[PDB]
């Protein structure tokens, strides 16, 4: 039984990152060199392990998060970063334990005219926690009256498209992201790799 | 109504620190993205710093390292630390509401600015001399009067006529800079010749770099010699 | 790094005419733009936003278009209120570059200036010095000559000049002029005049004073 990568990596619609999609792996075999030497990923970097010993641990479950991000913003997908989509989209804890893969999606995600599918959250009072999938829509009151649901003068929908045009420049582009994180509890070892 | 007001700028010797504040209300500052941008005389536009309401802060590459953005919640106040100032940072900083990266809504709402002058002159508060109208009030036509502004340092001095009460006819001048390193300015409006025994004319004149206020009264000149 | 090229630096156009201010981005930028207004001594005003929405308060005769790399502002009927520099400024990195801005100004008929003359002040003269201003009024175009003349010599090098910004509702300039001399210099001569040749004038205006009104 090998583990469903397949659907991860190659989902035809990706979701947004501020409704980040999270699949849970389990209960089979990975082989994780089969994705760190391929040439399909732009971006393949691990933390708290070893990208080419991946094959000899074991874990009681893997999380494969994705979503689609600019290509400036990949570098926000790791721990102890700031900006709009670490702050207030997908946080990454300091003590990470994981990989994040990225690829350019211009050819999947951007459209002539703009593709506004793709959102992010724009205005968020405070800093996500690790971890945390903040799916409001209410209207972001930034004075002190009352937005009472309606969008007008200091008061924003919360959520901006990214506009992904195919003109748009390499770091302005769509980038599908994957991030894989690996737990270990004090449960029998469910995820590892072909031994 | 929203209103952005910009304070603590002025005359500071280069290697120097100046801490600027811009007061804010009408939005709350802490809900905001929250800029400084800066324009250096006769230049273009710079955007310098930004301060999320989350708390992350990004800055120019020209800044970075010296200049520090904050903010005051309970005073719905935005901050600008500026350290190890240079010639090149003499500007009007003004503080505006919103981002410039992934930011669609621009640059809203902006203070009146405030300018920094980096330098090792010393200020000078202005002397200020009438200009007399020449006409008669007898002479029925337009008479012009003013105000000469002379020998300030640094920029800016304000001026107003009759408490802002006289607007219409009125030029002020940009200031040239004098050879003595001082800058000179005038103020002159136009008036109905009729209205010279009639109406006061005052202007009045502001240099805050020096704390200097003259209210000056311009007469037309008399026979006595 | 984006580089953002605004078009053209200067323009001059009549009241009623339709202006169009471009800018064009090194890379795609999608709507991530906005122009702005800027009027003499006063803070930018921001006046389209995601490269095509007026903000609020904004005229009808504003209009942002274009995504990607090309954009432009139009003003389909230009209005006194209008002199500004103009700015464009992308809005989807840091630094949030602007343009190097458009100054636009009014094109007008001709309005010849009215000339003053002033001596200098008593008060000004006790501290030892005499400043004399010749004001130019209300004039079009900008282009005016102002010679001071002592007792008939032409002076040079101990005068400066300041010409205001375009007027808001007439679109005329006005100028100030000061010659400025010691009090032990001033009281060796009679005759103070300012003459001034301006388009407007068909000959030479000279507005003059004799020290100590004679
Ligand atoms: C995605 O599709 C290609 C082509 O079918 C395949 O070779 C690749 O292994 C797939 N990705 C994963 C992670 O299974």
């Amino acid at each position: 039984n090998l583990c469903p990568f397949g659907e991860v990596f190659n989902a035809t619609r990706f979701a947004s990152v501020y409704a980040w999609n999270r699949k849970r792996i389990s209960n089979c075999v990975a082989d994780y060199s089969v994705l760190y030497n391929s040439a399909s990923f732009s971006t393949f970097k691990c933390y708290g392990v070893s990208p080419t010993k991946l094959n000899d641990l074991c874990f009681t479950n893997v999380y494969a998060d994705s979503f689609v991000i600019r290509g400036d913003e990949v570098r926000q997908i790791a721990p102890g970063q700031t900006g709009k989509i670490a702050d207030y989209n997908y946080k990454l804890p300091d003590d990470f334990t994981g990989c994040v893969i990225a690829w350019n999606s211009n050819n999947l995600d951007s459209k002539v005219g703009g593709n506004y599918n793709y959102l992010y959250r724009l205005f968020r009072k405070s800093n996500l926690k690790p971890f945390e999938r903040d799916i409001s829509t209410e209207i972001y009151q930034a004075g002190s009256t009352p937005c009472n649901g309606v969008e007008g003068f200091n008061c924003y929908f919360p959520l901006q498209s990214y506009g992904f045009q195919p003109t748009n420049g390499v770091g302005y582009q769509p980038y599908r992201v994957v991030v894989l994180s690996f737990e270990l509890l004090h449960a029998p070892a469910t995820v590892c790799g072909p031994k | 109504e929203v209103q952005l007001v910009e304070s603590g700028g002025g005359l500071i010797q280069p290697g120097g620190s100046l801490r600027l504040s811009c007061a804010a209300s009408g939005f709350t500052v802490s809900s905001n993205y929250m800029s400084w941008v800066r324009q250096a005389p006769g230049k273009g536009l710079e955007w310098v710093s930004v301060i999320y309401s989350g708390g992350a802060t990004y800055y120019a590459d020209s800044v970075k390292g010296r200049f520090t953005i904050s903010r005051d919640n309970s005073k719905n106040t935005l901050y600008l630390q500026m350290n190890s100032l240079r010639a090149e940072d003499t500007a009007v900083y003004y503080c505006a509401r919103g981002d410039v990266s992934g930011y669609r809504y621009g640059l809203d709402y902006w203070g009146q600015g405030t300018l920094v002058t980096v330098s090792g002159a010393s200020t000078k508060g202005p002397s200020v001399f009438p200009l007399a109208p020449s006409s008669k009030s007898t002479s029925g036509g337009t008479a012009a009067l003013g105000c000469l502004v002379k020998d300030y340092f640094p920029e800016p001095v304000t001026v107003s006529w009759n408490s802002g009460a006289l607007t219409s006819g009125v030029h002020t001048f940009p200031a040239v800079l004098q050879s003595s390193g001082l800058y000179s300015l005038s103020s002159v409006v136009t008036v109905p010749s009729s209205s010279l025994g009639t109406q006061t004319y005052i202007c009045n004149v502001n240099h805050k770099p020096s704390n200097t206020k003259v209210d000056k009264r311009v007469e037309p000149k008399s026979c006595d010699r | 790094d984006i580089q953002l090229t605004q078009s053209p630096s200067s323009l001059s156009a009549s009241v009623g005419d339709r202006v169009t201010i471009t800018c064009r981005a090194s890379q795609g930028i999608s709507s991530y733009l906005a122009w702005y207004q800027q009027k003499p001594g006063k803070a930018p005003k921001l006046l389209i936003y995601a490269a095509s929405t007026l903000q609020s308060g904004v005229p009808s005769r504003f209009s942002g278009s274009g995504s990607g790399t090309d954009f432009t502002l139009t003003i389909s009927s230009l209005q006194p209120e209008d002199f500004a520099t103009y700015y464009c400024q992308q809005l989807i990195s840091y630094p949030g570059t602007f343009g190097q801005g458009t100054k636009l100004e009014i094109k007008r008929t001709v309005a010849a200036p009215s000339v003053f003359i002033f001596p200098p002040s008593d008060e000004q003269l006790k501290s030892g010095t005499a400043s004399v201003v010749c004001l130019l009024n209300n004039f079009y175009p900008r282009e005016a000559k102002v010679q001071w003349k002592v007792d008939n010599a032409l002076q040079s090098g101990n005068s400066q000049e300041s010409v205001t910004e375009q007027d808001s509702k007439d679109s005329t300039y006005s100028l100030s002029s000061t010659l400025t001399l010691s009090k032990a210099d001033y009281e060796k001569h009679k005759v103070y005049a300012c003459e001034v040749t301006h388009q407007g004038l068909s000959s030479p205006v000279t507005k003059s004073f004799n020290r100590g009104e004679c």
